[PDB]
């Protein structure tokens, strides 16, 4: 049961998209949204793109235009809060009363513990700060090194090539973006990025660094004027644990984003949840989750006849010459393909199935596959095996019709 | 000045074609029998929204991220898009539809 | 803390619980609501000597540390309406609660192979689910036993010294792989092989005829009855059809709770918090249930209480031997203590990670398991060496190192 006061701890694309369906749902009392950055909540996806170009923070604003009436508490941080009291201790000295608290805390960046002292720069960007500083450190003739080939190691790599950057690229594991995407792309992208100017180095090391020179495990030598740690992030449930909610990195939640904790809800990065594709609680770390959960959650806390957040995961990517749409899971028992893979043309999408069903599906420059999948995968459906591969089979009538 | 950017016919009822003057990709859509030109790129990734896009009423989404804009203003029916879309005059000349790649609003 | 209590199941999770919510001070009401007909009962002599006598009566909880319970027995919770704060139960009578507790536990997992075929098929778990094995373990018979769990070889042991000819087949190389060690796990195939028990192993099932039970390598294993002990699944219905947050079993804090305000869950169908390896997992012991409900009672009742922070612990009696094993089977090391012997059996191997001590476990030797719980318990970090010498007193070590 929604009850004011309304406090969010935490004022990114979950805090924003979560209380304008507080209020564009008629819930017109008090909310207090509190982040510990200074600058009005900006769209964190276009950093990786647009950001290092035309520098501007100013169009990757999130436009809290949608809450009215909200309080922000921006440049402020909250230490702690008193799930028996229900107040929350913010850095400036004020406390706030809740009867509904939201923790929408994020995610935050695991560094570089072996570039720990390095006479050179290094950032593990997740901010528009880091980002302003990248970007301003991008200049035509000269090095980076990039320690990781995830989403973000990848999609900066591409830019850092846009720049005039001589790029190369560390990766511990012997593919790139193992987390969550099918093998058939991570092998296309990689060898997408080789044929672009970026230096790839599969199973490698960061074993430390040495004045000017970079230092992988088999004792190479890599110049490197400024680095770049994308390793990926852990959730920032501190104030989850401290004050004893459910936590294994991340805070446990339903599917209306209730916590173990009574009046305590959770959204965004700093959760996990269920994947109804899987069954198994992971954290989702995509945009489409932020927002959507945001919404299904302040929407239920209104009106709770209706149903919790059940919608399927989804992310994209935006790296050089590729627009890249994932969805559901990157594993199944067969694939099936569309399209031209060429990394000149890369137009086309796959399949993921298991026993006949889709599980999930991505594509590459052809958004308009991407909607009538998804569908297809909500309602877990096992198509005809040789329409799907039919290229004549448009998968919109397809998706559409039965 | 107003410069012709395709056929009354050419755009049906609920549908959409870019129209590339210059290099002034325009998108154009037929809303019941209305014309609305629109800037063809999407605010948020620069995808085109004539082409691959969904105009629902007056309504276009973006296939790619699944954002949402006014045809009639521009404006963003919903995110990932922050900004709102400029948008052209349009005329109406008989058979010929009018678009002045200029004074496009914001 | 909000009357009247309502505790949905009746096992040692429950029944542990409301003793101490009594004993801790709580005066308010308390319904306990258990599907089957029988006062609460212990499972562990299911499998051991309830076999060997058999009198219900033997195998009985003390609810007199729970005074004044309605215990409800004989009735099956259909649902909870946690918007309501009410459960619907099978007897028509609906239950207000002001504080809910979900203490269901879990189920035997089947196995479709012996689904209607021929000879009698059974799982252990519940007392009419330990009489007719117990009405089918003739003197003379033969018996056959699918996977080789605790109550699998607790069984395949209670069998033989009655000269019952087992049989068991699993589905893994070793036994015990869900949590002992590979070095316990070793010396109780040979310990059982040594005792008749033809132990298979990667050998699943397929067609069981009366005589012919189920295999992949067609054989006559031979038997009127079949016991089956492949696992078992957190009964989490309700709560699942509620919305809280499930995944074979509930999740909950150290507090109790669950993700829906006012309804706590103990025992077998709870998932929580491993302090070992920090991972949410089910803790399907005997001590946990009891620890566990006990320690989510006393916070309950007053506001300042610790939450619960036992480390894992459990026991099994297969035969003669007598094995205690505690926290994790593996880590980066193992040192063996003792004598492991295949007549007469009595050793000691505690496993470390990085010099700290974060498993143990105990064969016929319990005078020094209760240390090296203690020393598991706080992170020790003692000598290997010292550890090793067979002089080294444990006791001596834990009660003072
Ligand atoms: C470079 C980059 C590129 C990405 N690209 C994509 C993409 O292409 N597609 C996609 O689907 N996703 C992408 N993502 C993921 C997406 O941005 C995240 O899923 C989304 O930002 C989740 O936001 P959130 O609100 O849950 O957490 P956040 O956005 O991190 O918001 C958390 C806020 O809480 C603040 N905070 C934390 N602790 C406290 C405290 N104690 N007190 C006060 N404030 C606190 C944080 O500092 C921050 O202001 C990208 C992310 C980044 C960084
Ligand atoms: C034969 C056997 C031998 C064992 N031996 C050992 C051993 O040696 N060492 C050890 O550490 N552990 C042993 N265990 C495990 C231990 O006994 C269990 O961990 C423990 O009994 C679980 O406690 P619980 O109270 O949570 O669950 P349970 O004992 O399962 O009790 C839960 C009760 O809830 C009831 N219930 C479920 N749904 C409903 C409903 N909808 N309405 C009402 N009632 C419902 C069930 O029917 C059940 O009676 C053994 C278990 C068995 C079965
Ligand atoms: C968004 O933004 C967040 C961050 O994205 P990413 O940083 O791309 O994380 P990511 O998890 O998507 O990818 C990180 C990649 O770096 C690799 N890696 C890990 N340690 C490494 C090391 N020491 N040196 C070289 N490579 C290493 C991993 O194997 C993985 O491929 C995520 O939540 C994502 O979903
Ligand atoms: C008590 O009682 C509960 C139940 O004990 P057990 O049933 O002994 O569970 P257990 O988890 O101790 O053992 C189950 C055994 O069955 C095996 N197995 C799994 N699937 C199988 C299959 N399909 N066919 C044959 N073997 C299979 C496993 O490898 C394991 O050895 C536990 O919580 C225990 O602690
Ligand atoms: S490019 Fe249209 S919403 Fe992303």
């Amino acid at each position: 049961a929604l009850k004011a006061p309304v406090v969010v701890l935490g004022a990114g694309l979950a805090s924003v998209s979560f209380v304008a369906e507080l209020r564009q749902a008629g819930y017109q009392g008090l909310i207090t949204v509190v982040g510990d950055e200074a600058e009005r909540p900006y769209d964190r996806p276009p950093l990786s793109k647009d950001f290092m170009a035309h520098g501007d923070a100013e169009k990757i604003r999130l436009d809290c235009k949608r809450a009215p009436e909200v309080e922000w508490l921006l440049g402020v941080t909250a230490q702690s809060f008193d799930p028996q009291a229900h107040t929350v201790a913010l850095s400036d000295g004020r406390t706030l009363p809740y009867g509904t608290l939201v923790l929408a805390t994020g995610a935050a960046p695991r560094a570089l513990p072996t570039l720990q002292g390095a006479t050179m720069p290094v950032h593990t960007l997740r901010t528009l700060e880091d980002a302003r500083r990248i970007q301003a450190g991008l200049r035509p003739q000269s090095r980076l090194l990039i320690v990781g080939g995830g989403v973000i190691g990848l999609e900066l790599a591409a830019t850092a090539r846009t720049a005039g950057v001589h790029v190369s690229l560390v990766e511990t594991q012997p593919r790139l973006m193992s987390r969550a995407a099918p093998a058939t792309l991570a092998d296309f992208v990689a060898r997408y990025h080789a044929a672009q100017g970026v230096d790839l180095r599969f199973e490698r090391s960061v074993t430390g660094s040495v004045d000017g020179v970079v230092l992988l495990d088999d004792g190479t030598r890599i110049a490197a004027d400024m680095v770049v740690v994308g390793i990926g992030v852990l959730a920032n449930d501190a104030l989850a644990r401290a004050a004893g909610l459910a936590c294994d990195d991340g805070i446990f939640v339903d599917a209306y984003g209730r916590t173990t904790c009574p009046d305590v809800y959770a959204l965004g990065d700093v959760t996990r949840q269920r994947n109804p594709l899987s069954g198994r609680f992971e954290r989702i770390e995509t945009w489409s989750n932020a927002q959507n959960q945001g919404i299904a959650v302040a929407r239920h806390l209104v009106d709770p006849t209706a149903p919790g957040y059940a919608e399927l995961p989804w992310y994209w990517s935006d790296q050089g010459a590729l627009r890249i749409q994932v969805a559901g899971l990157a594993s199944g028992d067969e694939e099936i393909v569309r399209g031209e893979v060429s990394l000149d043309a890369p137009k086309f999408t796959l399949i993921e199935l298991q026993k006949g069903r889709i599980v999930g599906a991505t594509c590459v420059n052809n958004a308009r596959d991407f909607a009538p999948l998804r569908r297809l995968l909500a309602v877990g459906a096992k198509p005809d095996r040789a329409a799907l591969a039919d290229p004549a089979t448009d998968l919109r009538k397809l998706a559409a019709a039965v | 000045t107003f410069t012709k950017a395709c056929s009354v016919d050419e755009v049906p009822p609920g549908e959409a074609l870019q129209v590339s003057h210059d290099a002034q990709k325009v998108a154009i859509f037929n809303v019941d029998g209305e014309f609305f030109a629109t800037q063809d790129q999407c605010t948020h990734g620069e995808w085109s929204l004539s082409e691959g896009g969904y105009l629902d009423g007056d309504v276009v989404e973006c296939s790619l991220h699944m954002g949402k804009f006014c045809v009639r203003t521009g404006k963003v029916k919903s995110p990932p898009p922050c900004e709102p879309l400029k948008v052209y005059p349009i005329r109406i000349e008989g058979r010929d539809v009018l678009v002045d790649f200029s004074r496009a609003a914001l």
